[PDB]
């Protein structure tokens, strides 16, 4: 009931050159930018993934980038947000994509990256996303995540995060923070993809957790991240790649979906913003277009549900986890 | 607008700045709690800073008496609760909170407890604040029976539900320690009352739908639950009624159906599933799969028939 109304000059038609334009121009306005340096990394992440979805990868700085990433890695191992800043598990997980993406890897540390993984792990399976030692289901996902990329899932105990992640699902069949944490859209992404990295998809309830998953689903077409929120356009990715993953992505209504994803972009400036004509960034920008994808838009890279990432990547490095269907 | 915050901006430059060269040269004073106070403040998802705060206090806390010590972690405790009034959904705050009380000799639970009831008659649907009260309540041992009471009060006087009735769903199994049929019976009558009070309210269908498959098999259907689960289905065809664009109650209607005798009710159920993909055709696909899984049951039982 708490919706959006989509207005009826709202954007129809997809906007790829103008979104290709927005990201390549990203971060040169210069501005009060500044402010997300604290994410610049996985800012860094969202843009090239997008822009390799487009097809147009090659128009984004290769060198400097790499060069950035270089100089983030500590000597722990564990890469920072940006230079100064502290390693963190989600800024280890975005360089390593961003690695993937240009076939760079080994510009980093890999060996210490994993013993970095490895430190993070605790007694109960579970992982910190630093030496500060937060607990979150999202630092089981970049864990694995990272180390598959890899090629070194078996650096960690396996059984033991499965446990914990498992210890984390809800009467509702969905996933939250820790355990005991009620479900959300974006803590149901991590887990399943966890599982699918793991190979233990067939533990998910997919009928109850499905159906969860597509009564986010709201009249105007877009999906909120848990009951009686908003919708926003980066749940058309949190919501969209868990169905995937857990093979219900047609309990959702694709073309209302695709409607509402449509609306969001900004028509004059390129990009997409959270809800229809709300201010745009690059990070709804990928969600967007990797919804899209999803959906099966056929200008768009197929995309990894897994990932967040063009499958043609996953299948050069021979990742590709199987799905329920 | 557009001036200020070229002001703003190139202070928090300075102050970033200003921070990360008394790092680089070690020194861990209340220089630096002064500088990120005005930083974490409007941008408390500035984690560096958090961590440079923490170091800060470990520091300090080796340096100073024992009574200085204290100052800081009182101060420490008024400047979370004023970036938590401002920005209450920052996993850092929250985090930093919780690193800093479970270092102290010495914590005040029942306090922390009352913050989080506090942040959750502001918005009953904070998760950080739910996962902050079950940190607090595994910390002071708070029983399951306790925290059981502070939910039902939570639902009872206002909507926005689905927070209170999940922590439900984790504190009835504990208390147990699946349902048993006389605790599943009570909790039955508590949501049937919820989703009567307001038809709409999706979070006790949710948690409705998880009671009805919680009990024992059915039919092993005592004839207390089998007479319950009749009255329900009754109370569900009355609200159909009041409410025909309502598909919450044509969905249960279902279910209920199911838990009582699937064969019996093959043509209603197929009926009522016509009826709900008219009132919901965005689920149309979903429900075309559980009709689908509900017939092969069926198919199952009736070859079961020797
Ligand atoms: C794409 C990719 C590979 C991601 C890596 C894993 C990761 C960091 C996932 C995010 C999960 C998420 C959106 C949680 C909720 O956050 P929130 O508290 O912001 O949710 P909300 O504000 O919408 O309630
Ligand atoms: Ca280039
Ligand atoms: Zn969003």
């Amino acid at each position: 009931q708490k919706d959006v109304t989509i207005k009826s000059d709202a954007p129809d038609t997809l906007l790829l050159e103008k979104h290709a334009d927005y990201i390549a121009s990203y971060g040169s306005k210069k501005y009060e930018y500044c402010m997300s340096e604290y994410l610049r990394m996985s800012g860094v992440y969202w843009g090239l993934t997008v822009m390799d979805l487009m097809g147009q990868l090659h128009r984004m700085n290769k060198e400097e980038i790499l060069v950035f990433i270089k100089s983030c890695q500590h000597e722990c191992g564990g890469v920072s947000a940006s230079i100064g800043h502290d390693p963190h598990l989600l800024y280890t997980l975005s360089a390593v994509q961003i690695l993937t993406l240009y076939d760079s890897i080994h510009v980093i540390n890999v060996d210490k990256v994993v013993a970095y993984v490895q430190s993070l792990q605790k007694e109960d399976g579970s992982f910190a996303g630093d030496i500060w030692g937060e607990i979150d289901t999202r630092f089981s996902f970049c864990a694995v995540a990272t180390l598959a990329l890899l090629g070194k899932l078996d650096a960690i105990n396996v059984e033991k995060a499965i446990e914990f992640v498992l210890s984390c699902m809800n009467f509702d069949g969905g996933f939250g923070c820790r355990p005991g944490s009620e479900s959300h859209a974006g803590q149901i992404y991590c887990c399943t993809g966890f599982l699918a990295i793991t190979s233990q998809l067939h533990q998910v309830n997919s009928d109850l957790l499905g159906w969860w998953l597509c009564e986010r689903q709201l009249p105007s077409g877009g999906l909120n991240g848990r009951p009686e929120k908003l919708p926003d356009v980066c749940y058309s990715w949190w919501v969209l790649a868990s169905l995937k993953i857990i093979g219900r992505l047609h309990w959702i209504d694709r073309e209302k979906l695709r409607s509402f994803i449509l609306a969001c972009q900004d028509e004059e400036t390129g990009g997409f913003a959270d809800r229809p004509g709300d201010m745009v960034d690059p990070f709804h920008t990928l969600f967007g277009i990797a919804g899209l994808s999803l959906l099966g838009e056929e200008q768009i890279k197929p995309v990894s549900p897994v990932f967040c990432m063009p499958e043609e990547v996953l299948q050069r490095v021979n990742v590709q986890p199987e799905l329920v269907s | 607008k557009r001036l200020e915050r070229e002001q703003k901006l190139k202070l928090y430059q300075s102050a970033t700045q200003a921070v990360f060269q008394k790092r680089q040269a070690g020194e861990l004073d209340e220089s630096v709690l002064e500088l990120t106070s005005q930083i974490l403040g409007a941008n408390p998802d500035f984690a560096t800073l958090w961590n440079c705060r923490r170091e800060v206090l470990q520091h300090l806390e080796t340096e100073k008496s024992p009574e200085e010590s204290a100052a800081l972690v009182k101060a420490e405790l008024g400047f979370l609760e004023s970036c938590l009034r401002v920005n209450p959904k920052s996993y850092g705050t929250w985090h930093h909170r919780c690193w800093l009380l479970s270092r102290l000799p010495e914590p005040n639970w029942a306090r922390e407890l009352e913050l989080c009831a506090r942040f959750l008659e502001a918005d009953e649907r904070n998760f950080h604040c739910w996962d902050y009260r079950r940190f607090v309540a595994a910390q002071a041992a708070v029983a399951p029976a306790e925290e059981l009471a502070f939910t039902d009060s939570l639902i009872t006087r206002n909507f926005s539900n689905y927070s209170s009735w999940h922590y439900r769903s984790c504190l009835l199994p504990q208390l147990h320690p699946r349902l048993p049929e006389n605790v599943l019976l009570k909790e039955l009558e508590l949501v049937q009352n919820a989703f009567f009070t307001d038809p709409n309210d999706q979070s006790a269908w949710f948690y409705h739908r998880w009671l009805l498959g919680a009990g024992s098999g059915r039919c092993e259907l005592s004839v207390e639950k089998s007479t319950v689960l009749q009255s329900e289905l009754e109370s569900c065809k009355e609200l159909q009624e009041l409410e025909p664009e309502n598909k919450w109650c044509l969905l249960t209607i279902i279910l209920l159906m199911r838990a009582l005798d699937p064969l019996l009710y093959e043509k209603e159920t197929l009926q009522y599933f016509s009826t709900l993909k008219a009132v919901d055709p965005m689920r149309a696909a979903y429900l075309d799969d559980l009709r689908s899984k509900f017939l092969l049951e069926n198919s199952v039982l009736k070859m079961e028939y020797a």
